[PDB]
């Protein structure tokens, strides 16, 4: 392992509120 | 080859190019965490190994 890692619709979509 | 075949002596060897070698500091070599168990094995008394 050389270290790698990250926090991870098809009907619209942006709604922080 | 053939029937007039001379005798013989069998030569052996490997290439491994863009390979780095690697030596897991892991109880067992495989990889199980970034942080493996002999990373957190001796947090426990100062250590300082030479």
């Amino acid at each position: 392992n050389f270290a790698s890692l990250a926090p991870r619709r098809p009907f619209m979509g942006t709604w922080n509120e | 080859i053939g029937q007039t075949a001379v005798p013989s002596v069998t030569q052996k060897k490997f290439l491994c190019d863009r390979v780095m070698w690697r030596i897991p500091f892991s109880s067992n070599f495989m990889s199980m965490g970034a942080l493996t168990d002999l990373g957190q094995n001796m947090l426990y008394a100062n250590s300082a190994h030479a």
